[PDB]
RNA sequence: UUGGAGAGUUUGAUCCUGGCUCAGGGUGAACGCUGGCGGCGUGCCUAAGACAUGCAAGUCGUGCGGGCCGCGGGUCCGUGGUCAGCGGCGGACGGGUGAGUAACGCGUGGGUGACCUACCCGGAAGAGGGGGACAACCCGGGGAAACUCGGGCUAAUCCCCCAUGUGGACCCGCCCCUUGGGGUGUGUCCAAAGGGCUUUGCCCGCUUCCGGAUGGGCCCGCGUCCCAUCAGCUAGUUGGUGGGGUAAUGGCCCACCAAGGCGACGACGGGUAGCCGGUCUGAGAGGAUGGCCGGCCACAGGGGCACUGAGACACGGGCCCCACUCCUACGGGAGGCAGCAGUUAGGAAUCUUCCGCAAUGGGCGCAAGCCUGACGGAGCGACGCCGCUUGGAGGAAGAAGCCCUUCGGGGUGUAAACUCCUGAACCCGGGACGAAACCCCCGACGAGGGGACUGACGGUACCGGGGUAAUAGCGCCGGCCAACUCCGUGCCAGCAGCCGCGGUAAUACGGAGGGCGCGAGCGUUACCCGGAUUCACUGGGCGUAAAGGGCGUGUAGGCGGCCUGGGGCGUCCCAUGUGAAAGACCACGGCUCAACCGUGGGGGAGCGUGGGAUACGCUCAGGCUAGACGG
RNA sequence: CCGAGGGUAGGGCCCGUGACUGGGGCGAAGUCGUAACAAGGUAGCUGUACCGGAAGGUGCGGCUGGAU
């Protein structure tokens, strides 16, 4: 809908100012949007009609792996949960590189419980499931600086790849930052958007454990090459021989996705729930009544958040209950760290 | 916040006070005239009549009276006047 | 706007031969020389019998689809001529035929009304000097149609004019080829033309 | 004689009554899907809810005197600005809303011998002497502010007195008329103002008086919605008299006397509602309707009120009260968007805090000019209507793909691809009309020529040149009703306006292929009319379908036999006045067409006045016996 | 003097609402019996009065829209 912009102001610690242009970059307070909410796309009159997604960060944190059994109904688990992306975005389907296999990501149980029951139910699917949900992420800790020689010159049938990056560590979160800093031109222009694709395809599994590397930075600067050997598909390669190298070499460190939870236990239940919670992990913050009853909420990593289900029965007769939310990044300590590589 | 209409009304209320001026002289002359009628006293009632009648079209004359107003004034006090001088006669002087 | 849609599905709806794509249509390999049947999946079977309304459904359509023009204009016209004086199912056609792309059509100076109409549309014709890219005009009688100056050097009129040293016209028109000009005579009558359309099922049909 | 269409459904079937429902056209619309352009329209119907800020009525130095300033010097005058103040004129028009009102409020035709009218217009006359005050100004208290108060000086087109009376007004006569109309005689009373320029001259003013013109007031006959489950209502109430008041009639107001006034022809009471031009529907009759535009009325936050005035009992003037809101330095004080935009709430929904006084019109003025949210344009919204574009031509016995299929074939389909052709948009140049008046010059500031200046829209429309194939969506496809198959479903999911569909071969559900209908729109909901001859005047009924009152008597009320005449009320005819404009009707013309817009023609009804006719109805009189009563 | 309004007192109409209640409508594979349509197995309908779990029965008078 369209809407009118009229008062433009801005407002000062002792009154308020009207002006007249706001210029981009900038922020400010336009009087005269009748129906207009926060988080919404303004563009201009006869300008491009985009969404700025902009708020980032869905973001899935289960890993649900599904297998289109057999065999030649697999087609249809693709087609199916392609009219639930543009029905649902926040969960993801993407194949797994080393192992093979689409993997159905989502936000919780219940959210992979809708999507596993409704396919069985709606669109039969042949099909079954796992699943635990640890989806563990993989990063390093100090900056590394390898190269990717994909070089096959002893015939005559192109292979020439020759790519050097530099993986540095970016905070937890922050996600992929890929930029072009080639002094020059050692490496032809048309082969950037294709060296981008050896060093995001490696990223899809991991060294240690098989599972994505996230929180890295590549800047790609230098690498030779030959005019009538190299070959677009000999590039990609040479982004992923120093991707695979570079997160191996250079200290790579673990980390996990942690939840936080509310459970609303009548008090006569509370010590039972808080010696538990911390024996699963727990870093209490503070405790409030609530339906008098009383409310406690603390810091849980999700590996230890599965017999939690039921054991709030267990506990306090079938009275209490939890919520259960993501939160952040840490590191599991090197009692876990050492023993889950295996 | 402003507008002379406050000028107009600073005027308006100059006139209000001398138009309330001649219609109290008016009424007071009339009323004293007519009373002097009824006893005749009939010379000391004409006297007082004729500055009446003058003072009738004195104000017809600006917007204190309409001239329907002064014909109407003028035309009363003639006549009950006159009635009241039927008691005893004696016209002297002028006036009619 | 207009139709642009496929136009020879049409002589097949309607059973007729309502001549439309112009050159196209002499040749056997018109569709209706070849498919009378009405189109789509079950054009082949064996029709059933129409009701009355269907009769008068599918003649109003018919006459519409002859001069391609919307149903409003369609139908002022014909409230048009009923408002007037005279029989309404004569001056109607006149109306019909006193537009100005109509005109066009029957002084050759187009293969087709669709193509009248764009000529008309690109200011490729002026009338009585005055260029007038106006479809719906309406042709009074007393008038000189002609191709402009600036328009009479095209490789499209020419090869019409050229058709038209053959041709001749109706009973209410003028043409004078080489100079490339038209003059419009009077209005006409249900004598001067014979349309494959009975226009009593056309006012016959609107009553309702 | 320019105008008139019906369908489905009660049964096994028939005929009828009769209800139900649909097709049509309409909107200040809105909601769904879709949505390119131009034009002319139009856009808070809900909360007459409350509102931030801005703007919406002001002008004259050719009415007066001051504060300051520039300008020519002898701080004197002159002068130009400028600021308020005094004094004129306007603010009573112009703009908005639809609260209230069932009423002379409106509409329509009159009545005023019961009345008024500023500026404008015409005729007649006149402008001679005197006297006085309040602001500005200085001086002074108080306040945050709003700002007020006190003392003194002073100008005029401000106020006062005397003179003049062509005239006017009033008392009583007296004359013609007939409501208080027109004269005249005597007594009585009243006018005023000056400024300016070129100067024994004009110009704008001023004064009393008669006339026109325009604008009203007041009053009257007729017309004007639902409820009788509102049947009786009324003390200023109805009438007189006297007076008050008003421009003026009047119970309008007041004292008094009288006992009256209204009601089934709907008083009183209740509900709703602004009324008309018109608008829409409709074969007509009738129904519904009152946005926009023109005319009237009413209100200006809720109320009461007077003042000034030619005119208001005053939207942006004043006084008081009440509800609400806000400012504050807490001592106090301010405000009224149903003006133009705008905010907020409510809601299904309704817009730019734009430009211009260039035109038109209004106010002030000698003029220049100044003011003008009236007005002219611009903006927004497919809200409405109207035009236009998304291309034209060639192009297979028919590509691919999808669908159907007796697997022979059929269908989409000349459609596309494809060849030819044109050129929406964009780009470049030119560039409007609306604008010639006021005014300067001649003449005579007259008449008549001649002269310059000014464009918001807008560098827009439009004209020249170049110039690219350039958006298509929605509803339906059982019968009404136009348009058919396939699959999925299995009295499920769902459709449905009516009858009715779905229980494993669904033309009815959802999808697809196919088809019908419309097109920048299409469908939906809400409401008005139509079909409804189903409130029936046109134009229905009542034995059994809904409907004869249980049956008499009789009030008002409706209706009334035969012959002749008087009147002319109904009725009929003519003539005239009226029926504004706009619209509609027909004709033509202006914007490239249209919509839109202009010029001109043509009427009606109904009412006023005058004329006539006399059958029919009425009425006054006379007469008959066929009705009716009676012996 | 009149006067907006304020207040005291007493009335009339309308709307919303109320424990509880009185019937009425739409439903459907019930419980109960089986009144009307055939003389419906007691001819039916009817105004009334009384009684009865319920439809209904009965008394009086009426109607034929009652059969042989
Ligand atoms: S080509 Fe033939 S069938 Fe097609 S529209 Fe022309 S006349 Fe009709
Ligand atoms: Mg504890
Ligand atoms: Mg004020
Ligand atoms: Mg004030
Ligand atoms: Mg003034
Ligand atoms: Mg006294
Ligand atoms: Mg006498
Ligand atoms: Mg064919
Ligand atoms: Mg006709
Ligand atoms: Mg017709
Ligand atoms: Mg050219
Ligand atoms: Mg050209
Ligand atoms: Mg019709
Ligand atoms: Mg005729
Ligand atoms: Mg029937
Ligand atoms: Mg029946
Ligand atoms: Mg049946
Ligand atoms: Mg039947
Ligand atoms: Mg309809
Ligand atoms: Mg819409
Ligand atoms: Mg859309
Ligand atoms: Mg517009
Ligand atoms: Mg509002
Ligand atoms: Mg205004
Ligand atoms: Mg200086
Ligand atoms: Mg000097
Ligand atoms: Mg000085
Ligand atoms: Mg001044
Ligand atoms: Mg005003
Ligand atoms: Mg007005
Ligand atoms: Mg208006
Ligand atoms: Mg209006
Ligand atoms: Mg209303
Ligand atoms: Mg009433
Ligand atoms: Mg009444
Ligand atoms: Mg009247
Ligand atoms: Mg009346
Ligand atoms: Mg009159
Ligand atoms: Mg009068
Ligand atoms: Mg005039
Ligand atoms: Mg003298
Ligand atoms: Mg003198
Ligand atoms: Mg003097
Ligand atoms: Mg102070
Ligand atoms: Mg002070
Ligand atoms: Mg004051
Ligand atoms: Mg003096
Ligand atoms: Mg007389
Ligand atoms: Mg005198
Ligand atoms: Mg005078
Ligand atoms: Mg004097
Ligand atoms: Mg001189
Ligand atoms: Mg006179
Ligand atoms: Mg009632
Ligand atoms: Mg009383
Ligand atoms: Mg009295
Ligand atoms: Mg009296
Ligand atoms: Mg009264
Ligand atoms: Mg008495
Ligand atoms: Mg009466
Ligand atoms: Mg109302
Ligand atoms: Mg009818
Ligand atoms: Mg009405
Ligand atoms: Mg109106
Ligand atoms: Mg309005
Ligand atoms: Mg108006
Ligand atoms: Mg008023
Ligand atoms: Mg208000
Ligand atoms: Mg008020
Ligand atoms: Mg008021
Ligand atoms: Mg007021
Ligand atoms: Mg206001
Ligand atoms: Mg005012
Ligand atoms: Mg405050
Ligand atoms: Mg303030
Ligand atoms: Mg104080
Ligand atoms: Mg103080
Ligand atoms: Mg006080
Ligand atoms: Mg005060
Ligand atoms: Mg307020
Ligand atoms: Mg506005
Ligand atoms: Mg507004
Ligand atoms: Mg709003
Ligand atoms: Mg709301
Ligand atoms: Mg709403
Ligand atoms: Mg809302
Ligand atoms: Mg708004
Ligand atoms: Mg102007
Ligand atoms: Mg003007
Ligand atoms: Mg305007
Ligand atoms: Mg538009
Ligand atoms: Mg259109
Ligand atoms: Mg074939
Ligand atoms: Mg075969
Ligand atoms: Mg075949
Ligand atoms: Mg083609
Ligand atoms: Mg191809
Ligand atoms: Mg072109
Ligand atoms: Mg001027
Ligand atoms: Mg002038
Ligand atoms: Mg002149
Ligand atoms: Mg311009
Ligand atoms: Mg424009
Ligand atoms: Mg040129
Ligand atoms: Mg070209
Ligand atoms: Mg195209
Ligand atoms: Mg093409
Ligand atoms: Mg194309
Ligand atoms: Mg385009
Ligand atoms: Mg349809
Ligand atoms: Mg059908
Ligand atoms: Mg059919
Ligand atoms: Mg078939
Ligand atoms: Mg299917
Ligand atoms: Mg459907
Ligand atoms: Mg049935
Ligand atoms: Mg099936
Ligand atoms: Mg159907
Ligand atoms: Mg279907
Ligand atoms: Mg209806
Ligand atoms: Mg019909
Ligand atoms: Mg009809
Ligand atoms: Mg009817
Ligand atoms: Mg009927
Ligand atoms: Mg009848
Ligand atoms: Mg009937
Ligand atoms: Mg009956
Ligand atoms: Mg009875
Ligand atoms: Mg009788
Ligand atoms: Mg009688
Ligand atoms: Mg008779
Ligand atoms: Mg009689
Ligand atoms: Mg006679
Ligand atoms: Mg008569
Ligand atoms: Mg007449
Ligand atoms: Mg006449
Ligand atoms: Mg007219
Ligand atoms: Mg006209
Ligand atoms: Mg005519
Ligand atoms: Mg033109
Ligand atoms: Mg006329
Ligand atoms: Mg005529
Ligand atoms: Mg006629
Ligand atoms: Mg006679
Ligand atoms: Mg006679
Ligand atoms: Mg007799
Ligand atoms: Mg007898
Ligand atoms: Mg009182
Ligand atoms: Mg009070
Ligand atoms: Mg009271
Ligand atoms: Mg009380
Ligand atoms: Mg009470
Ligand atoms: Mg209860
Ligand atoms: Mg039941
Ligand atoms: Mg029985
Ligand atoms: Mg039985
Ligand atoms: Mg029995
Ligand atoms: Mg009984
Ligand atoms: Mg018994
Ligand atoms: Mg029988």
């Amino acid at each position: 809908r369209k809407e009118r912009v009229a008062r433009l102001l801005r407002m000062h610690a002792n009154h308020r100012e009207e002006v007249e242009e706001l210029k981009a970059g900038d922020l400010g307070a336009v009087v005269g949007l009748k129906e207009t909410i926060t988080g919404d796309t303004l563009v201009g009159e006869d300008a491009p009609r985009v969404i700025l997604e902009s708020i980032e960060v869905p973001e899935p944190v289960i890993d649900v792996a599904i297998e289109p059994k057999t065999k030649a109904d697999q087609e249809k688990l693709s087609q199916a949960l392609a009219r639930l992306a543009e029905e649902d975005p926040t969960f993801r389907v993407s194949t797994h590189p080393e192992t093979g296999q689409t993997i159905i990501s989502g936000m919780g149980e219940l959210h992979l419980e809708i999507i596993v029951d409704r396919l069985k139910r709606e669109f039969k699917v042949d099909a079954n499931v796992g699943k635990p949900q640890v989806a563990y992420r993989e990063t390093i800790t100090k900056p590394v600086d390898v190269e990717g020689k994909f070089i096959r010159q002893t015939g005559g049938r192109g292979q020439y790849g020759h790519v050097k990056i530099k993986v540095e560590p970016l905070p937890r979160g922050s996600g992929f930052e890929f930029v072009n800093a080639i002094v020059g031109g050692v490496i032809p222009k048309e082969y950037i958007p294709a060296v981008q694709k050896g060093i995001e395809e490696a990223m899809q599994s991991g060294p240690l454990i098989g599972f994505p590397v996230v929180d890295i930075k590549v800047t790609l600067y230098d690498g030779s090459y030959h005019e009538v050997d190299s070959s677009e598909m000999a590039f990609k390669i040479a982004g992923s021989m120093a991707i695979k190298e570079a997160v191996q070499k250079g200290d790579p460190v673990i980390l996990e996705p942690i939840m936080r939870v509310e459970v609303t236990t009548p008090e006569e239940y509370m010590g039972d729930v808080i010696g538990d919670l911390n024996a699963r992990r727990g870093q209490i913050l503070g405790m409030e009544p609530r339906g008098n009853a009383q409310v406690i909420r603390a810091f849980v990593p999700l590996a230890e958040m599965f017999g939690y289900a039921t054991d709030l029965r267990s506990k306090t007769q079938g009275r209490g209950s939890f919520v259960m939310f993501f939160d952040h990044y840490q590191e599991v300590p090197k009692q876990v760290q050492e023993k889950l590589i295996k | 916040r402003n507008l002379s209409a406050l000028k107009r009304h600073r005027q308006s209320l100059k006139r209000r006070l001398r138009n309330k001026a001649k219609k109290s002289a008016i009424k007071t002359l009339s009323k004293k005239a007519i009373q002097l009628a009824q006893e005749g006293k009939a010379e000391e009632a004409l006297k007082i009549m004729r500055k009446a009648e003058s003072l009738i079209d004195k104000a017809a004359k600006g917007s204190t009276l309409h001239k329907n107003a002064a014909a109407r004034r003028k035309s009363r006090l003639m006549r009950k006047v006159r009635q009241l001088l039927e008691a005893a006669g004696a016209p002297l002087i002028g006036g009619g | 706007g207009r139709y642009i849609g496929p136009v020879c599905r049409l002589c097949r709806r309607e059973g007729v031969k309502l001549y439309l794509k112009g050159e196209r249509c002499y040749s056997p390999k018109c569709a209706m020389e070849r498919r009378p049947y009405p189109p789509g999946q079950h054009g082949q079977k064996r029709a059933r019998r129409p009701s009355d309304y269907a009769v008068r459904l599918r003649e109003k359509q018919k006459l519409r689809r002859i001069y391609g023009i919307s149903e409003r204009q369609f139908r002022n016209l014909f409230e048009e001529a009923s408002k007037k004086k005279g029989v309404t199912g004569s001056v109607f056609l006149g109306l019909l035929e006193s537009r100005l792309d109509n005109v066009v059509y029957r002084l050759g100076f187009a293969v087709s009304r669709r193509q009248a109409r764009q000529l008309v549309r690109h200011g490729h014709i002026t009338v009585n000097g005055r260029r007038v890219d106006l479809p719906s005009y309406r042709v009074r009688p007393g008038d000189e149609i002609a191709v402009a100056e600036k328009s009479r050097n095209l490789e499209l009129i020419r090869q019409n004019l050229e058709a038209m040293k053959g041709r001749k016209v109706g009973p209410w028109l003028s043409l004078d080829v080489e100079g490339m000009k038209g003059k419009f005579l009077r209005l006409p009558d249900r004598e001067d033309l014979a349309l494959p359309v009975n226009e009593q099922l056309v006012i016959e049909f609107y009553s309702r």
